[PDB]
């Protein structure tokens, strides 16, 4: 039956134009196995690209725009082809113009083609598409404000390259509100593209905090569905790569009780996220590494150091030697660690395969060697008291045998603690 | 000190749920004796 559909919309008729677009329609939302390929081998697309022009009917324009949608959302070759037949423009006008049943069409269909890829991504805010999207976002429709967020997210999505900032930026004031919406798909999709943009420069990231985001951000990470939590919270891990200020304003947010609570999550990819955002804040300055402590992040941050999946273990121990860095400055850290029994688990991390690491967890033990060092010098005693727990936790076997390290650095930091604190 | 992320996650991908030394460079390298 398709041959003869190909000439029924070829006919000059308008009332014949509509019954073929009607039945090209139906036949490419067939559930199961869509004839996308056949339909678009017939030559029919760029027909159905004219039937979407401001010189057509409000019904015509609606059929023609949902079968290349239908043809839009299938293979990125499928895409490709509703693209090459120059479809956007027309998708992008058709927001301005038509009724909500067609706005909801090529929101969908736009959103499809910006996830393409980074190319298609640029192309569709090049067509200035970014200024009607947001008009939608007044329409007070639930199903189209929940499409709208879908389709924005995916102009922001993509790192190599970063989309042109000064465009994908004018979203922020809408999403800020829509980490706001009771609709959990229009929430979590809000929370990927703040996780896009909050990723980049501190000047992309400076952003976010001043649209007031990163307050309603920390609430978000108590949501019952990980499907919120999760780009929350990497939202919020993007925000404390900034700087000591930017830092403060998540801190001062509340987020530290959120993340003991994710450090208890059932994911494991939840908790590796944790671990990595709290070894950005011990990484930070000395009264957030004091707050970290204070929020009993150590405890559960040690635990899994000794017993959880060996990618959150490297984030844990990130997280606890960036802590010993302050140590050298307040002493009572070193020791609160220590005697939360991180000695243990530090040197047991020293034969994972991971160079990267190695030099962290040694840098951890000798800030922990260092004062306990200057611990017994300066009130004279004869023993150096973490030398001595990290000995009987067979740990300087462990260090030792870092001298057979193919790295340099790690051979020579090594070197140096066997020397200094096990002569 | 800070560290990005190894990868950006996004919602469509995103699923929750090494040599030794030579012996060119082992002799030519002074190993520091612990005591024991």
């Amino acid at each position: 039956e398709l041959p003869q559909m190909t000439q029924q919309l070829n006919s000059d008729d308008m009332q014949e134009q509509l019954s073929a677009t009607v039945k090209f329609r139906q036949i490419l939302s067939r559930e199961h196995r869509p004839p996308i390929d056949v339909v678009i081998q017939a030559g029919v697309v760029p027909r159905l690209v004219e039937f979407m022009r401001e010189n057509q009917p409000e019904m015509l324009q609606l059929e023609a725009a949902w079968a290349l949608t239908n043809i839009a959302s299938g293979t990125s070759a499928q895409t490709k082809v509703v693209v090459d037949a120059d479809a956007v423009p027309l998708f992008i006008q058709l927001l301005y113009t038509g009724s909500v049943e067609v706005k909801e069409q090529a929101i969908w269909a736009l959103g499809n083609v910006a996830g393409d890829s980074t190319d298609y991504r640029d192309y569709v805010l090049q067509c200035n598409a970014m200024e009607p999207i947001l008009g939608l976002f007044n329409s007070n429709k639930p199903s189209l404000i929940r499409t709208a967020t879908w389709t924005l997210s995916n102009l922001c999505r993509g790192k190599k390259p970063q989309p042109d900032w000064s465009v994908v930026s004018q979203a922020l004031p809408t999403l800020a509100k829509l980490i706001y919406s009771m609709d959990t798909e229009t929430l979590v999709d809000a929370c990927w593209a703040i996780s896009y943009l909050s990723d980049g420069p501190q000047e992309a990231i400076q952003a976010v905090i001043d649209v007031r985001i990163p307050k309603r951000l920390v609430e978000l990470l108590s949501h019952e569905s990980t499907l919120v939590q999760t780009p929350a919270l990497r939202a919020v891990g993007n925000i404390v790569t900034g700087n000591d200020l930017q830092t403060q304003v998540v801190i001062n947010a509340g987020v530290l009780p959120a993340l003991r609570l994710l450090l208890s999550s059932p994911k494991e990819n939840i908790k590796k996220e944790a671990c990595w955002t709290i070894s950005n804040i011990t990484a930070g300055n000395t009264e957030q590494i004091q707050a970290v402590i204070d929020a009993n992040l150590i405890p559960p941050l040690v635990k899994l150091l000794e017993v959880a999946e060996d990618k959150t273990k490297k984030e844990a121990c990130w997280a606890i030697s960036n802590a010993s860095s302050g140590g050298l400055q307040r002493p009572d850290i070193i020791r609160y660690l220590v005697s939360q029994g991180c000695i243990k688990p530090l040197c047991d991390l020293l034969e994972i395969a991971d160079n990267r690491i190695i030099e962290v967890t040694l840098d951890a033990l000798e800030n922990i060697l260092k004062m306990g060092e200057a611990d017994k010098e300066a009130r004279g005693l004869n023993i150096n008291e973490n030398a001595d727990f990290i000995e009987k936790a067979g740990g300087m076997e462990k260090i030792f045998n870092c001298q057979q390290n193919e790295n340099d650095k790690i051979y020579e930091k090594a070197y140096k603690i066997i020397e200094t604190y096990f002569g | 000190a800070k560290r990005v992320a190894d990868a950006q996650i996004q919602r469509e991908t995103y699923d929750s749920n090494t040599k030794v030394a030579s012996s060119a460079v082992m002799n030519r390298r002074k190993i520091a004796m612990p005591k024991r």
